[PDB]
């Protein structure tokens, strides 16, 4: 009967207790996003990829939810393969970063996606 | 029969109720519906106002064919009757005197059309679905919860450890049972301190925001706010209130305290089946949750579905929408007897609860979709390898259900199978599929 | 069937409930009663406590012969389960999860034996019958009340005049209807100022303490206390709360505000027939008033009797005692399924209401006796000569009923007659006996 | 001219204003009314909402015959734009930026249709005429 | 014509106004100016004071040659007329009754000479230019701001991300639009929490103090202070108030709350063109900002200039000085009709806004110089490469404008060219020079 | 279309989003300072050259605004080249430090300048 690790099972929310998605599984996700009408975007964190609270500890205040946007939302993108080119360019620039693909639903005025696209070495 | 008005044209500032009346034999249906409306007024001084402005109009009576001979009488209540922003008042004025009229065998309130001009007098959810996900930074799945068990039974450090094992295993939320307030074995303020400790640890372990629905329910308004105030002192994200035993007056006060302080509110509907279970008498849960979307809560328990099946799953799907959506138009097969325009009142997240463990995952995921909380007691706690293995086990099960849906698979048919695939690559989940299959296939 | 315990000897620190369970066909009665009890717990962590201390024991199951095949299962709940002094908790822990169990068609809570060790954790009535009569200096009859009509309809100066005409005619008390809170036509603070004016006038006219049940019910804890606070500012004697729409949390807060400030509390039970009317599902009004004697109120509406007759008049007489008496021992014909020792918690004065006007006076006077409030809407307001003539008219009728009882006449048979005698010497009452006899003899 | 909407059907949860616009010579009346409405929004992030829900619609333009050549442009403002129970907000959102637009010589706000769903967010007179006379016990004349 | 006083010698404790009166045809100019002054008094009881001490003296009338036949009547108001430290009073007593006099076609207030003895009754800016730069540690350039767009439209997490992208790109300040208070889509307290998060991140990214002008404007005094109080709770540096829709009473209260709590106040002048646009009627913006330097604000919007050109640029330069300087002596070409000695009241920083993007940079930098805030909406947000590229792009443009000025180049002629040089070494700025030149050269 | 770095674009306010000033551009600045009447001074930070708040998080309270003064203000300096000798001596002593040239305007009683004169290796 097993123990689940107290060390090193840092998670990046949706889809992260699954095996890492192959570019095929990542592509199908980016293609879902797109088949619902949602604009994909990439966030990349170089500096600690986990929430924390340094600035203030109030109810529902956390530091670290916001990453830097990698370029803009791919408004009117129809081909998910356009998108994977970006995960892959970002990753050149930032072998450092954790990249995540988020999506915007402008119908509901809200972000609807966030899956970790690239865990930096040994994450 | 001056309250039965076939010719009334409704106003858009009218509370409309749809009462299933089962008259006493011999009450003409007309006289039955007019009787329901007439519990609005009676005369003398009446000549010093025009009672014509403060009366319920039973404008339409329909026949509930075949469910017996019952009738859906439609009463229309003027806006001026209600105190702006008071669910305690809207329930006193409607469900306050009618259900005990001699000329009625059993009457039931099925729905309410709360006009937008009344909607606007309410704060609503202190947050609601969207801000809640923004706050919590969780997108793409239903969120997961663990209910600590036993409810009454353990100490505070024990409740508190259960909490952590569970939350480090990847569930997002843990719940104080509805019966847990402050009690000889576990007094509130220590449950709060240890559940606070436990959730910050679990969150520093995962890297994901975790939180515990601390039950702020108490016996006076003052003590409820006292407990709420101490959650705020810890910086914890969510508190809890059972809104039917505590009250609508009180609920509304916890809900304005949380708006102003940034805490989320998990509302538990304990006691509701006392009012909403019987088909011929009571008030139907969809009314009891329109009352909560207005009084205020961020999560509301909507029960489970995969147990209580299709056809009745349609009225569950009717009030999840009434909860979550900005406008739920008229659909008398899902039990929406009236269109409802929520005029930008935040939605409440459905918490599905009870009977659940993993072959439920795809179905639940499908009935409810993304905007829900799947709350497991035994689905997690009753795992072979304990609490964190159970957490991981409902979680990878859910994420398998997300990925499958996302790569266009049909959870409705591939479900059981999808979970079959997932057992295979997860140790933790596999041992859950076993005890699953101690009653599964 | 580890919750069905035939051998359990009850503790004196046990909450005992008497549930009329109507099982699903095929549930053995034993398994039905054990099911009701089992909604107390479930297992794993359970080995870190002894669940044996925190479980409901269905120690006895009786057969409700002939009312159908239903059973009175007797559950016994440990004291440790409840938060001291919280009716919101006692109702969450008992009526919170059981009534919606699949294996139950309809379950109903008939009675509760609230142990004295739990009784003692409650303030109770801010005053109760005795202090109330001492305060008010009224002895020897049931007190009289006038309900202003229409409820929603008139302005504040109008409500306020109705109030005075009525109270100068010798009634003691006037009521804001349960639906009157603050509303577009009549906002609270002006109703309070004009009803204050009206009662001091009426009292300086008669020489008898008069008072108005000002409805402090609102949508937030804060606003309910805000209104209450302003009654205190006027020096007026009584305020009012509907305890089922506002809540038990809230109720308890208005009730400790009034104890500490010396205001009496008239509790209105609006919404109760939603829970208590059906015979096979709900909670029975005697339970709903034990909850109020504990949460706190000084008057509680008990309904009318002369309308709803003998045999059922016995259960009315069963809960008026449960309200008013220090010890109401076991009497399963008046619906007392358990002895109740109230260990010196103040009694609540029954308010009889509805259908009443004068040939009711001797019967009412006899059902209830001295310790009650006879509350007339139309019995007073619907008098020919208006409000003060209607007040005098119910009043001399009552005092005729007091004198007759006192000089050993039997109100039960001489009643109609006693009132016959009284019509004769009163002008005011005679015109009331006429419209009486527009349906009488 | 995506704010001039001849085809808009008003909602009952709309603040409607009736602006007498006197355009700069050469502004087409249509473009004048659409300009008044357009002081509601501008773009980019705009693709993360639907600006179509938070814009003023100059649904009708009338000609103020003979008082000069001025026009009564009718703007329709969504309920969601206003903070419930705040006249400081309703005035910032309407009279806040429009009256100083270069393409307007002089603009004037003539009337507002304050929808009932918005009316309801306000306390109003602490008393108002009736309670006032009840309080004061004065009936039958104007007061002095 | 006892209010027209050619012989009056002004006191140094006089509020002097300079009214451009356009009389009704036939009012003698003398009688026109005396009429403006006379809205100070009228007689009887008047013999129980000396009205001679409480009257406005139209001591001089000048002819506005050629702008039509209008006149600048100079009224002189005694100090004793005004409540010390009340801009609500100084505006009631001057602009309160005069502008609606039948014998006046249209009257306009052009300037006020607020005596030092009155100046001293005011707190002023809670900080003002200097402390502001000391606090913020920014020296050597105009500061930069980004206005989030769309104003009404996005959620709170969205507003909040816009904010950060923008602030990490090197702008210093971001603004809640004037219309953003708490609204169904984005409620205040979450905008505050996310904009707080966003600015601490952006500041930990750059190493430069960043801040967001949180709009504390609301519908009651109480709610405005409530929001302000929560900015204080975050440790954030600046809050915002629109002072003409909220009010002068209220403005002064936010401004004393910020002095005492160390928050800066960005004042937005929404609604001002309703009063100040027309040449012949209203109150001229320089008066409306003397009222704000006294009521209190740390930044005030002064509009844009490079759009509305030279000659009128002189009156902009007239009130920027009136705002920023300790003494602005008499200069009737920049519209200063009177000398003003501010007796050490802190200066307010001009925010230039609207129409701006980079070839404006040198001109703006020259009109305004160092002590200003250049606020871009589209100049930043409407950049090709988004928000942070736009921030970097206005910023290196500004710093090129600083270096060029500093190494004695003339921004007024080399401007466009200076920006030409800068495009070249910056990628980010170059793509901004392109869309620049989609309408430039 | 480019991304601006989340890592390592730490800024030192005025003049720092420009190329680094050559001793010529630094000299012209120091000569401007001087042609307005403002006394130059040098601040040098050895210990973290960025604001922070450790001591207290109140509105407009930040740690790290104050550096150590390098010697005094060059009251009545007329030759900007005198000044650059100081940036250059300080820099010998503190190859560590970030040096900045500030200026005092005694007419307005306020500091008016602050430009980074020497970023330590790799800043």
């Amino acid at each position: 009967m097993q123990v689940w690790p107290p060390i090193n099972k840092k998670k990046y929310e949706t889809l992260s207790y699954l095996p890492d998605l192959s570019q095929e599984q990542l592509l199908s996700e980016v293609e879902y996003l797109l088949k619902n009408g949602w604009v994909p975007c990439l966030e990349f964190e170089t500096e600690h990829g986990f929430v924390y609270r340094e600035n203030n500890k109030s109810p529902g205040y956390y530091d670290g939810r916001y990453w830097t946007m990698w370029k803009l939302p791919m408004f009117g993108c129809t081909d998910a393969t356009q998108v994977l080119a970006e995960v892959e360019e970002a990753k050149k620039a930032y072998p450092q970063a954790w990249i995540r693909i988020i999506g915007f639903d402008n119908v509901r005025q809200v972000q609807c996606i966030s899956f970790i696209a690239y865990k930096p070495e040994g994450y | 029969l001056t309250y039965y008005t076939p010719e009334y044209q409704t106003k858009d500032t009218d509370i409309l109720a749809a009462f299933r009346v089962t008259p006493q034999p011999g009450v003409p249906p007309e006289e039955a519906g007019a009787a329901v409306a007439a519990e609005s007024s009676t005369v003398w001084t009446d000549g010093l106002t025009s009672l014509d402005r403060y009366k319920g109009r039973c404008y339409r009576i329909e026949r509930v064919v075949g469910e017996k001979d019952q009738y859906i009488a439609y009463v229309a209540y003027p806006l001026d009757l209600f105190e702006e922003g008071s669910v305690t008042n809207m329930f006193t004025s409607i469900v306050g005197n009618v259900f005990g009229f001699k000329a009625l065998r059993a009457l039931r309130l099925e729905d309410l059309r709360i006009p937008p001009a009344y909607v606007k007098t309410f704060q609503g959810p202190p947050h609601g679905i969207q801000v809640e996900r923004d706050k919590l930074n969780k997108y793409g799945r239903p969120l997961l919860g663990c209910t600590i068990k036993p409810k009454l039974g353990l100490s505070a450090k024990n409740y508190g450890r259960a909490v952590y094992e569970c939350l480090r295993g990847g569930l997002d939320f843990t719940k104080d049972d509805e019966n847990v307030n402050s009690q000889p074995f576990m007094r509130w303020r220590d449950r709060f301190l240890f559940c606070a400790e436990a959730l910050y640890k679990a969150e520093a372990e995962t890297g994901e925001i975790k939180g515990h629905y601390l039950n702020a329910t108490a016996g006076t308004c003052e003590e409820m706010i006292k407990r709420a105030v101490f959650a705020r002192e810890l910086g914890v994200p969510i508190v809890m209130h059972d809104y039917l035993t505590g009250g609508f007056t009180a609920n509304t006060s916890l809900a304005h305290y949380c708006r102003d302080n940034g805490l989320l509110l998990h509302i538990h509907r304990a006691m509701h089946a006392v009012i909403d279970r019987q088909k011929n008498h009571g008030i139907h849960f969809r009314v009891l949750a329109k009352a909560l979307r207005m009084s205020g809560g961020d999560h509301i328990h909507s029960g489970t579905v995969v147990g209580k099946l299709e056809g009745e799953r349609d009225i569950t799907l009717g009030f999840v929408d009434l909860l979550r959506d900005d406008f739920v138009e008229q659909d008398r097969s899902r039990g929406i007897y009236f269109t409802q325009d929520w005029v930008s009142l935040p939605g409440v997240l459905p918490v599905a609860s009870g009977g659940i463990h993993v072959w439920h995952m795809p179905a639940l995921t499908e009935i409810f979709g993304d905007d829900s909380v799947l709350q497991f007691g035994g689905g997690t706690l009753g795992h072979p390898w304990g609490n964190a293995p159970g957490a991981v086990a409902n979680r990878v099960a859910l994420e398998a259900c997300v990925k499958a849906r996302n790569e266009g698979r049909d959870l409705a048919q591939e479900g059981n199978e999808i979970i079959r695939e997932a057992c295979k690559w997860s140790p933790e989940l596999a041992a859950a599929c076993e005890v699953w299959k101690e009653i599964v296939f």
